[PDB]
């Protein structure tokens, strides 16, 4: 049984943090290992930025599985394959393009963004870090809802 | 081969001499090693009473009787065959079924009243469940249990399936039990006495009804009108009536490896301990270390109407057996990161 | 040809 | 799936606790089968469904 | 000619 | 060849 | 070598000339050394009346019966039989096992009426607790025990087994007691009464049922139909009742020997003194000092739907045996590091 | 040819 | 356990005997369940050496893993043959009972350290 | 060779 | 060849 660094429903909750017509931000802390933020600024293109925050910083490059992974509450599903990133040595995870916009669209179907890579504080030992769904859909309202009061300029 | 079939006469001398017949190609394919699936799709084409008999796309093709004999009053038929056992077919490469033997019932409590046989449903099915457990070649048996199974209730039959750990429950009724009496002026009189079944097998994964045969045979009743017969007693079983019983048993199984056998095997996921997941088969049923296995993600709903459907998910997941119990075995998934999508209940089935 | 004749599962009796 | 059985039946009621078990976890996760009953999809583990069955009875 | 025991088959 | 004749162990009886 | 067979005829012939023929064999292996757990295999080979037998991959080659007399009733053959006991083998250097006999129980005491044979079973039980304990070759008997053991309670068979020190415990039903009448005019009545018996071996680590067997014999019931008999006493066991009873005993014990012999015996941890562990297995069980022993961690559960289940994780702990009792042992940890890992009821294996 | 007696198993 | 503002990774454990190191030895570090886990065998962390007159120092990946090994609820056993106790073998584990809490405050800590010396 | 034909203790009778 | 009696055993 490795480490699997998720909320619980009850623990589960997303916040609007930056609201104003030049940035948006969401984010979602994970118990025990740090935040994701989704980052938006105004700019004359899409752009969106996904951070893995951690509260240990990263001790070695590491590859990493991005996988859409099926909730506990979700029998008879299987899981999704989306990417494979590379999180880099005390730089937090960065996610950017349309894997962000990804990420974003399978936590609204419900799903777990999972993200799993081998940790160096973890005795190089594979490890999980899910992002849980439970409470984002008024969340993902409202930072939609800021997306388009973004001015259009920067 | 050098084979003997007995069989007792009890109305045509045709039906005896096939039912050594039978028992000789019965035993010829035992010892030869080949499939006893195969065998209940020859006896249709032995009907005739040929001396030679010739097919195709069969592990038999020639059979010649040599010796046909009355010794005792009963048919004795020595053969000669030629089987050739195939080393591949879709029977070879998979794990035992296990099955549970259920609740066989007599519908009419009337007939059972000559000899008071009321416990022969039970009786009966002790000798199946035997009959599949010291003498198939697929199967496994978990024994036996009192509830009845409906096909109105896949619920109950998927929760009793779950409870024995059994992937098929096979349950019948016993539908006639009358005899009627032959009378000669020159002789005592003669009562020749029904066995009807009806048999159904029901899947434990999704409590659909895979297979439903019927069966009636005939027999002397030896005892007599206002005797008492045991079904537990070997004088019951050692008897003509007792004899059939068992030929029909031997029919069923044979049946069941006919109709199931070839069913690809599904064993379930019992237990996940991270990386790790627990298998409901074992050494006991085939299984080997270094199988590779392809894991299903099962489904099944009742729909709006009360009717059992299946759907499985497809997974990209592969297991391999790193330990190996006599009931249970340990696998290790090959894609740590989809190891969590993995819940009890999941099915897989080996990869050839 | 030659139609064969063996017999197959009762229907009641 | 584990279902729940309203004290007071009611297809708005019905309705409003499926909704509020959507909203709360995500689409198509609970559904109304009639004026009485709500059906969940629950975990298929024993531990898991009492843990996912805690968070959801205290929906408000 | 023979008929043949069932074919493999999946769920 | 030439099968044997060993019997096994009985059903019920 | 130079063996006597001797069984009573009591409806065939063949099947006296057939024990008496097992029983000479028995007797020349038990002499020979040879291993008594590869004859239960032997006799479906011998079911033929040939006065020459071969054989391949055995300790037994060739077989020549060379007198056969019918003296004072009952079959008496003489044999000459070539036996090459092997040193090595799975059975050689493995612990002997200690095995309970539980429970055996007659389901219909209305058969057991004639005779008033009703503590058959307890009787019986006995017998075959004294055969496994001074006739055996891999088995300790460690008692008899009052409690029914059943496949739906894997926590009782695990307690039971834990309380009378068990690896394995054994129990049956009694399922055939009647008997028939064989009349003619010159002499008086025969009566052939029937002993049919269903033998189940659970394993008292896991609960789970690792053997299970039907025996089923007829014999000459020598007594008045309104005579009680004890069971207890040597007029019930002198007869030929007695003698199929005792020969059916025997078939266990050898059944037991060729299924359960070759798995590998795994003591239990006892107590752990600092870097000292106890075994429950000693010198009594062919416990040698110097002895090199593995560790397993044990870990069996009750999956989610009731059925028993193994588990053990492997170790990097190795023992050796430094004080040897009569009925446990003192094992030294060569690893005092992983000392504290040790609990009570792990498992260990000796390192061949 | 006889059967061969069940090999040396763990477990 | 400490960390310090710096511009790496930095954590050291130290353990403090009252009573002070005897003599240089060997000591091994495993990491062995708790008695309340059976079934769970013991990993072979690694093998360090404790100075004399020292406290016992871990640095590095190992130090991190002592925190992990804690995190999964084990218990992070050194043994080795203490001098003040007539060369005899000693085990001294570190309790993962109420790890957790601490743990997280530990971990908030160490984010909110200053990214230079 | 020759085996021996010693009896040994009864287990029941 | 006659079977020898148990041999010195402590405990």
């Amino acid at each position: 049984m490795g480490k699997r660094y998720v909320a619980t429903p009850q623990q589960s909750q997303w916040e609007m943090v930056v609201n104003t017509p030049l940035e948006c931000q969401l984010v979602h802390p994970i118990p025990s290992f740090g935040d994701a933020v989704f980052s938006s600024r105004a700019n004359k293109k899409i752009n969106l930025d996904f951070e893995l925050k951690m509260r240990r910083p990263m001790g070695e490059t590491r590859n990493v599985s991005l996988i859409s992974m099926p909730p506990p509450w979700r029998p008879g599903e299987h899981a999704d394959r989306i990417t494979n990133l590379k999180f880099f040595k005390q730089f937090d995870g960065y996610v950017g393009g349309q894997t962000a916009w990804g990420i974003l669209s399978e936590l609204e179907k419900g799903r777990y963004p999972t993200f799993s890579y081998q940790d160096w504080q973890s005795r190089d030992q594979r490890i999980e870090v899910a992002l849980s769904s439970v409470l984002f859909q008024n969340k993902y309202n409202a930072f939609s809802d800021c997306i388009s009061n973004l001015l259009k300029y920067s | 081969y050098e084979v003997t079939g007995v069989a007792t006469i009890v109305s045509s001398e045709e039906t005896a001499r096939l039912h050594a017949l039978e028992d000789a190609l019965f035993k010829a394919v035992n010892f030869s090693g080949a499939d006893i699936g195969s065998i209940s799709n020859l006896m249709p084409l032995l009907e005739e009473s040929r001396n030679e008999y010739q097919f195709t796309n069969h592990e038999v093709r020639y059979i010649l009787v040599e010796s046909e004999r009355k010794r005792r009053g009963k048919v004795e038929v020595k053969i000669r065959v030629d089987i050739y056992p195939s080393a591949t077919g879709c029977h070879t490469d998979q794990y035992k079924k296990t099955i549970l033997v259920g609740n066989i019932e007599v519908a009419s409590p009337q007939q059972a009243v000559m000899g008071q046989i009321y416990q022969v449903g039970d009786d009966f099915s002790r000798v199946v469940n035997r009959q599949l457990d010291q003498t198939s070649r697929s199967f496994v048996s978990v024994g036996t249990t009192d509830y009845s199974i409906s096909s109105n209730y896949p619920a109950r039959t998927q929760m009793i399936a779950q409870d024995n750990g059994a992937q098929y429950i096979i349950g019948g009724v016993i539908t006639d039990l009358t005899a009627t009496v032959e009378s000669q002026l020159l002789q005592d009189d003669i009562i020749n006495r029904q066995f009807a079944l009806e048999m159904k097998v029901f899947d434990g994964k999704t409590g659909h009804e895979v297979f439903n045969k019927a069966y009636r045979e005939v027999a002397r009743w030896p005892f007599a009108k206002t005797s008492q017969v045991d079904t537990r007693s070997a004088r019951f079983w050692a008897s003509t009536y007792g004899e059939m019983m068992l030929r029909v048993s031997r029919n069923i199984m044979l049946d069941l490896e006919s109709e199931l056998s070839c069913k690809i095997t599904l064993p379930e996921v019992v237990a996940v301990f991270g990386n790790t997941v627990t298998m409901d088969l074992g050494r006991m049923h085939g299984v080997k270390e270094g199988d590779k296995l392809q894991l299903w993600h099962t489904a099944s709903f009742i729909d709006q109407n009360g009717l059992p459907r299946n759907k499985v998910s497809q997974s990209e997941i592969t297991l391999t057996v790193s330990r190996i119990y006599e009931h249970e075995a340990e696998l290790t998934i090959d894609q740590p990161n989809l190891a969590s999508s993995v819940q009890i209940g999941d099915v897989m089935n080996k990869i050839l | 040809c030659a139609m064969l004749e063996p017999i197959e599962t009762d229907e009641v009796t | 799936y584990i279902t729940f059985n309203l004290l007071e039946s009611d297809f708005t009621t019905a309705q409003r606790m499926a909704d509020a078990v959507n909203n709360f976890l995500g689409p198509q996760m609970a559904s109304a089968v009639d004026a009485t009953s709500v059906r969940v999809r629950a975990p298929r583990d024993v531990s898991q469904r009492v843990a996912f069955l805690s968070a959801i009875e205290n929906l408000e | 000619q023979v008929p043949e025991k069932r074919q493999q088959t999946l769920f």
